[PDB]
RNA sequence: GGAGAGUUUGAUCCUGGCUCAGGAUGAACGCUGGCGGCGUGCCUAAUACAUGCAAGUCGAGCGAACGGUGUUAGCGGCGGACGGGUGAGUAACACGUGGAUAACCUACCUAUAAGACUGGGAUAACUUCGGGAAACCGGAGCUAAUACCGGAUAAUAUUUUGAACCGCAUGGUUCAAAAGUGAAAGACGGUCUUGCUGUCACUUAUAGAUGGAUCCGCGCUGCAUUAGCUAGUUGGUAAGGUAACGGCUUACCAAGGCAACGAUGCAUAGCCGACCUGAGAGGGUGAUCGGCCACACUGGAACUGAGACACGGUCCAGACUCCUACGGGAGGCAGCAGUAGGGAAUCUUCCGCAAUGGGCGAAAGCCUGACGGAGCAACGCCGCGUGAGUGAGAAGGUCUUCGGAUCGUAAAACUCUGUUAUUAGGGAAGAACAUAUGUGUAAGUAACUGUGCACAUCUUGACGGUACCUAAUCAGAAAGCCACGGCUAACUACGUGCCAGCAGCCGCGGUAAUACGUAGGUGGCAAGCGUUAUCCGGAAUUAUUGGGCGUAAAGCGCGCGUAGGCGGUUUUUUAAGUCUGAUGUGAAAGCCCACGGCUCAACCGUGGAGGGUCAUUGGAAACUGGA
């Protein structure tokens, strides 16, 4: 199926992460269908999410799934919010 | 420091005072070793050229791999190459910490920041080739405001340049602007140098 | 030339010559054939050691004939004064051929395998082999 | 819809396709032919005809063209 | 953004080769060796492989068994076609770039709609009787299902009647309107009414998304001391076949098809983004990271499946290896480690699923040598040390025109520092969650449970007591390598006597060697420094940019002439070249610029720029081409 995950950046002990709409079966650093954003975990004070939000929305309205952290991202900033909001209207 | 060794053997075959003062071109203006007072003939033109770039090196104290480092960072800002390279030297914390007065000589400029008593903007800064950038500002950790290498180099109230603001009071410094050719030392012509890494 | 003949027969540059031959050749055992694989060194054994004379210079020269690991002979030169190699001795065969001998293409490393260094060298030693003294 | 490559040609057997492939170093221009084999139907066209072509669906091995129109009889 | 020098002569100017100074590496070797960060590490034998691990999961689909709510083997579902490895084959639509499919397939996912009715019979497990060293195989019975199979209902799918409209030829989109024909399943909950109902699961249809397939334009290495190649070959008709078009296959008919614009054959090679070099034009490379392809001991097949003709599946043939009680059985590291071998040369039979990703599951979770980490190696890059300040010419070494000179402010002496080091104390981030528990809200419900969404509480770290920070003590543990005649920075002494030796070139050594060896001194670099190998540069030394041919290499002995190349003046026209906009595309990473985080820097991240001989489309008309 089709997925909004995180692809792996960085250096050693210092992970950055793209957020990426992919097939299931691409390697984790490989193959991708369209970037939607990124993720810093390890940032001085915020955690620096920058997805763009219409984006993630025609995604998840074609059937993308996000993995577990990438769901709490889209969460983090309203986008399941809408996302729920425009299926029900 | 990285180079230990003699800086008067350095200064008398180079025709550069490495201390700033005299005291090494004082009774032998000559070569070092054996044939020091058998002078010896003219300079060939790769001999001149090469001659310029050991007078900046050894004065700064700068390993060669470090040095040419320095030259291609330099030669990528818009502006005169061999100007920029003398400007982007002189910048050094290594050459900040001596320039403001903290330290008699450049060695020991050295030995200060590379013993961790030395903070850039607040925070420590361990790293002699620390390349400060205008606006900001060295000062001396609080466990060693009162260590007499500071405080006795201190007092010799020398010729603190015009690109740098020091508070003896404050044991403080600031990083004004970016120096010019003219504040920068007269005895090296840097075009020599740019034509060095040309060939 | 033409452009219209330069179209037709484009220019061609000369081809380079190794001038280590020996050493840009493997062997498979297996397959029975040679490779091409641009070593820096080979092993090989000592088939005669001895001497030669130069072509103006007038010496003897020390060289070993040496069967390197691909099948090959060749003349290597032992370089340093005093050697320790006889036949079926196991040296490792550098390039750089010797002037002034003819059909000597390549150098015996001194200190690897069974090559010993030079005895009482004490300036350029990593040339000879020799180890720092005290 | 969408658009299928069309050439124009000549007859060499019944469709030559001259073109020019500039060198890559000298910059010259060098005439190069490329021959269409092509579906003309019922027989219609002849020797030294100048033909159109159009691009279609594999036909048999080789014939991939399907002569449209006939633009300078033989 | 572009540097030269040495060498042919008694001397010269040319021509011309050779050599050297630069950069680089998956390097190797020699001498030497302190640390930290980041990266990289079988290029050779696609050689052979001991041992362990690299793919399972689901009891909320099912029966049984064993244990005291748990678990085991089995049936069943999904996965095992991904992820990981390798570059043998391949000169080809394999790949790059640009298109087409009105000749295509698509599990899981999402959305919408309509459904999910009624029967049946097996069989593994199991029990029992055997046969075999084993691998395993037989007989008898037994039994379940979301396993399997009948029947019913369902059409957009098929046939025929046509019709309207449209396209790029075959054709395509609807409108019908009759005839055949095709499904499905329950589990766990709530309410209870045994009816309704939640979630997951099931069937059909249609879209979307994803992935895959086919075709075509252009681009793709040498050798002509490789010139002929092909007979399913090339086209047609028909049938068969496929997801699909098609000589894809067969039958019959015709004699075509390819090639000097290089067919065919031989050899070599996975291709690209990129990487190295270069002023550029070019030249060289494909290890690492990413895309595509191909392969899985060798060769041939097919099965299951949405997908394979399948690395850790099957069948067959072969080579090889292993067990055997001789009847018979077993295996495939080009997964991660590791071994042997080959080699100049390339690492631990490590830790953990904490993070990211993947499979299964309602979930808890399980699995995951992907991956995240640790270990080894100066293999590379970056950073920091091996002390600092003051200190007038000590001793000792070396040279001496025995006055002295030089090593040398160097040492000692006096103070100072603790980066590092040792000892101790503290000690991050990387962690987001999920589950569960509460509330609130949305849809739905007759209502609830549940579901989606939101907030709040809870647990979880391999690295690792690591990074980092704080205190104490000590200059104490921490410098080597090459060179010094010229190119080319840096010279003296002694020994040797064309010997021993040196050497990239010129060449040096035959008794006063700055070139051999050592010593002192000096120069260049520095945890490295040299040597070798290889590639680009210098090399305008294949010259498009950018060379030549009287005598230096170079005008065919000379005609005629084919292809090709090139071609006088003007007008009209065209628009292939040419020029100029628009649109799309040229992934990401990389290079370059800018900014941000790493104490700095390497490095990492973010935003731009660049890169096409690309395609499609609108303009211009001087030149080249066409009329
Ligand atoms: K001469
Ligand atoms: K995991
Ligand atoms: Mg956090
Ligand atoms: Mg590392
Ligand atoms: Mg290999
Ligand atoms: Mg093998
Ligand atoms: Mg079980
Ligand atoms: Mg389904
Ligand atoms: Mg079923
Ligand atoms: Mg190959
Ligand atoms: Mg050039
Ligand atoms: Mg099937
Ligand atoms: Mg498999
Ligand atoms: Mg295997
Ligand atoms: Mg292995
Ligand atoms: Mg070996
Ligand atoms: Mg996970
Ligand atoms: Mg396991
Ligand atoms: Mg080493
Ligand atoms: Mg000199
Ligand atoms: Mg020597
Ligand atoms: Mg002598
Ligand atoms: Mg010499
Ligand atoms: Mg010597
Ligand atoms: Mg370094
Ligand atoms: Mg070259
Ligand atoms: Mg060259
Ligand atoms: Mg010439
Ligand atoms: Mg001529
Ligand atoms: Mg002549
Ligand atoms: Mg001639
Ligand atoms: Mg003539
Ligand atoms: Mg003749
Ligand atoms: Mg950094």
């Amino acid at each position: 199926a089709v997925k909004i995950r995180l692809t792996r950046l960085g250096s050693k002990r210092n992970p950055f992460y793209r957020i990426v709409v992919a097939d299931a079966r691409s390697p984790r650093d490989g193959r991708i269908i369209e970037q939607i954003g990124t993720y810093n975990p390890t940032s001085a004070n915020a955690p620096e999410i920058k997805v763009d939000e219409a984006l993630a929305l025609k995604w998840l309205n074609d059937g993308a799934k996000p993995t577990d952290t990438v769901h709490n991202i889209l969460s983090k900033e309203g986008i399941m919010k809408k996302f729920d909001e425009q299926k029900k209207a | 420091a990285r180079f230990r060794g003699s800086n008067w053997k350095k200064s008398r075959r180079l025709g550069i005072s490495l201390s700033g003062t005299g005291k090494e071109l004082e009774k032998r203006p000559y070569a070092p070793g054996q044939h020091g007072p058998n002078q010896r003939k003219k300079l060939s033109e790769y001999g001149l050229q090469l001659r310029e770039k050991q007078k900046l090196r050894y004065l700064y104290g700068m390993t060669e791999r470090q040095f040419r480092n320095t030259f291609d960072i330099a030669g990528k800002k818009f502006g005169v190459h061999g100007e920029n390279f003398m400007i982007l030297l002189a910048s050094r914390l290594d050459a900040v910490v001596y320039s403001l007065g903290l330290a008699r000589t450049r060695r020991q400029a050295r030995q200060l920041v590379n013993h961790g008593h030395i903070l850039v903007d607040g925070k420590r800064v361990d790293i002699p080739s620390y390349s400060v950038k205008p606006g900001q500002t060295i000062s001396v950790r609080e466990k060693s405001q009162k260590l007499n290498i500071i405080v006795e180099s201190v007092e010799i109230n020398n010729f603190v340049p015009e690109y740098l603001n020091f508070d003896a009071d404050s044991l403080t410094g600031t990083f004004v602007r970016l120096p010019e050719r003219s504040e920068l030392p007269a005895e090296i012509n840097e075009q020599l140098i740019v034509e060095y890494y040309s060939r | 030339p033409t452009i219209n003949q330069l179209v037709r027969k484009p220019r061609q540059s000369k081809i380079k010559k190794s001038d280590s031959p020996a050493l840009n050749k493997g062997f498979n055992s297996k397959k029975k054939k040679f490779t091409d694989l641009n070593s820096p060194q080979k092993r090989g054994v000592c088939t005669r050691v001895g001497t030669m004379t130069p072509k103006p210079n007038s010496a003897l020269r020390k060289y070993a004939r040496v069967r390197l690991s691909n099948n090959i002979e060749i003349n290597a030169y032992i370089p340093g004064i005093g050697h320790n190699l006889q036949e079926h001795s196991v040296v490792l065969v550098r390039g750089g051929r010797v002037k002034d001998l003819p059909g000597v293409r390549y150098h015996i490393v001194r200190g690897a395998l069974d090559t010993s260094g030079v005895d009482g060298r004490r300036q350029g030693r990593s040339l000879y082999g020799t180890k720092k003294p005290k | 819809r969408n658009d299928r490559k069309v050439y124009v040609g000549k007859v060499v057997s019944d469709v030559l396709v001259e073109t020019y492939k500039t060198h890559k170093l000298y910059g010259k221009r060098v005439k190069y032919s490329k021959k269409y084999k092509t579906h003309d139907e019922n027989n219609s066209a002849k020797l030294g005809d100048i033909v159109k072509i159009q691009e279609t669906r594999p036909l048999s091995a080789t014939k991939r063209f399907r002569l449209v129109e006939i633009v300078e009889e033989s």
